[PDB]
């Protein structure tokens, strides 16, 4: 079954758009670090999860 | 200061449970729809075949009395 491939990698996308915003790199993020995080989240960016979920 | 917050009333709810919505006709509607579509197509090939037979026939009785001067 080779459709719903293709009609979640959109929402995959969407995610890799979340990980774009908020660290700087589609996949390999390297945004938690050891003592937290590296940088605060972007304003606009919850509105965008919340929509998403 | 500004950072990123939720508003002062919160986010919405946001469904997260199944919901199927389960639909189509009872089993004994489509059984009867099937068996109505099978007699309608009974009758209708039973007339059209006797038809045929007695058109068969005609053609046949044509060509015997056809038949002696060929």
């Amino acid at each position: 079954a080779m459709t719903p491939f293709f009609w979640m990698f959109e929402e995959r996308e969407k995610m890799f758009e979340f990980y774009e915003r908020v660290s700087g790199a589609r996949m390999h993020a390297a945004y938690v670090r050891p003592g937290g995080v590296h940088q605060d989240l972007p304003l606009g960016l919850m509105d965008d999860i919340y929509e998403f979920s | 200061v500004k950072q990123d917050m939720p508003p002062v009333g919160g986010y919405g709810p946001i469904d997260y449970k199944r919901n199927l919505p389960r639909r189509g006709l009872s089993g004994y509607s489509m059984f009867a729809v099937g068996i109505g579509a099978l007699l309608f197509g009974y009758w209708s090939m039973m007339r059209w075949n006797r038809e045929r037979r007695r058109l068969q026939i005609e053609d046949f009785e044509a060509r015997i009395a056809l038949m002696p001067l060929l």
